[PDB]
């Protein structure tokens, strides 16, 4: 059982290292951030240029969608948060509060709050109707690489460059669970879809898949290169299961969810894969790279 | 020892 | 170059 991911489209326009991609929960939409100030909509399926998206200061490290692919959140090194309307371009709310560059951010399922993940140490649950921040989280001894709602908006999991990954109540605001042999840093973590699992990314080259509550490393996946960068990495489940990550060795890879086995590498970038994301109905997978190459690609498979 | 990450 | 988009110090 396996995939063959076939190059589509290039999609050119950022001027500067393309932060995150991400699909639209509605599956019409790709949404691009840049070091470059901007955000960019593409079309999901042709990859062709829809729009722009311009208001912060500096550049933008992480971008995400409401639940009804209506609403968009970004965080910059300019400290802020900004919610942005879709179809008109407006800055509806700027959140502000952070001390430091904003890393991540995500909304939760229902899409009435925002978390959100900072250099300076904290993560936030912001209030998106008012654009007030609601909880102001101690989470880490480091900056804060990701953040993610499960599956219901109950829990957050954090991950930080302290070697932490951090399971937090969404009502209370307590810690619920803390994951841990050395302590690398932790670069990306994100829930399952059902929520019983905690895809993560450390700073030694390595993915693992955790029960959460068990507290128990269920899977580990090696071959990619990753001591820099905070690359994300997904879950591919249109098709067959797949992990799907970026490298710094400027390919896109693609595990068996269950074997482990690196099953395709998708060659093309050349610069180091910072992000990708695959599209939510079809076997679409979403990707894009650092300074020196700047594009974004586009590629489809039959499995 | 197959997981799945879809189904609850 | 926003933070993302620097190595590990």
């Amino acid at each position: 059982v396996k995939p063959n991911y076939t190059l589509k489209f290039t999609l050119a326009g950022h001027t500067k290292a393309v932060s995150a991609v991400k699909f639209s929960p509605n599956g019409e939409w790709l949404a691009s951030s840049s070091a470059d100030k901007l955000i960019k909509i593409w079309g999901a399926y042709d990859g062709k240029f829809e729009k722009t998206i311009s208001g912060h200061k500096l550049g933008i490290s992480d971008v995400a969608w409401s639940s009804d692919s209506r609403l968009l959140v970004s965080g910059s090194d300019d400290k802020t948060l900004k919610v942005w309307e879709l179809s008109t371009g407006k800055s509806l709310k700027t959140l502000k509060g952070h001390s430091n560059y904003v890393f991540c951010c995500n909304f939760n399922p229902q899409s009435n709050l925002i978390v959100s993940g900072s250099f300076d140490e904290s993560v936030r649950i912001w209030d998106v109707r008012t654009g007030k921040c609601l909880k102001t989280l101690p989470a880490h001894s480091d900056p804060v690489s990701a953040v993610h709602f499960n599956r219901d908006g109950s829990l957050i999991v954090s991950s930080s460059y302290d070697g932490l990954c951090r399971i937090w109540d969404t009502a209370s605001g307590q810690c619920l669970k803390t994951l841990i042999d050395d302590n690398p840093p932790v670069s990306f973590v994100k829930f399952s879809p059902n929520g019983k699992y905690i895809l993560a990314a450390t700073l030694d080259n390595t993915l693992k898949l955790w029960d959460y509550s068990k507290g128990k490393c269920l899977k580990t996946y090696t071959g990619h290169k990753n001591e820099k960068y905070c690359i994300f990495a997904n879950f591919s489940v249109t098709g067959g299961k797949w992990i799907v990550s970026g490298s710094e060795d400027n390919m896109v890879y693609i595990w068996n969810l269950q074997s482990k086995e690196v099953v395709q590498k998708l060659q093309g970038h050349t610069d180091t894969v910072l992000c990708t994301a695959c599209h939510p109905t079809e076997n679409i997978i979403a990707s894009a790279a650092l300074e020196n190459d700047k594009t974004i690609k586009l590629w489809k498979s039959d499995t | 020892d197959e997981i799945d990450v879809v189904s609850p | 170059l926003c933070s993302r988009a620097r190595p590990l110090v």
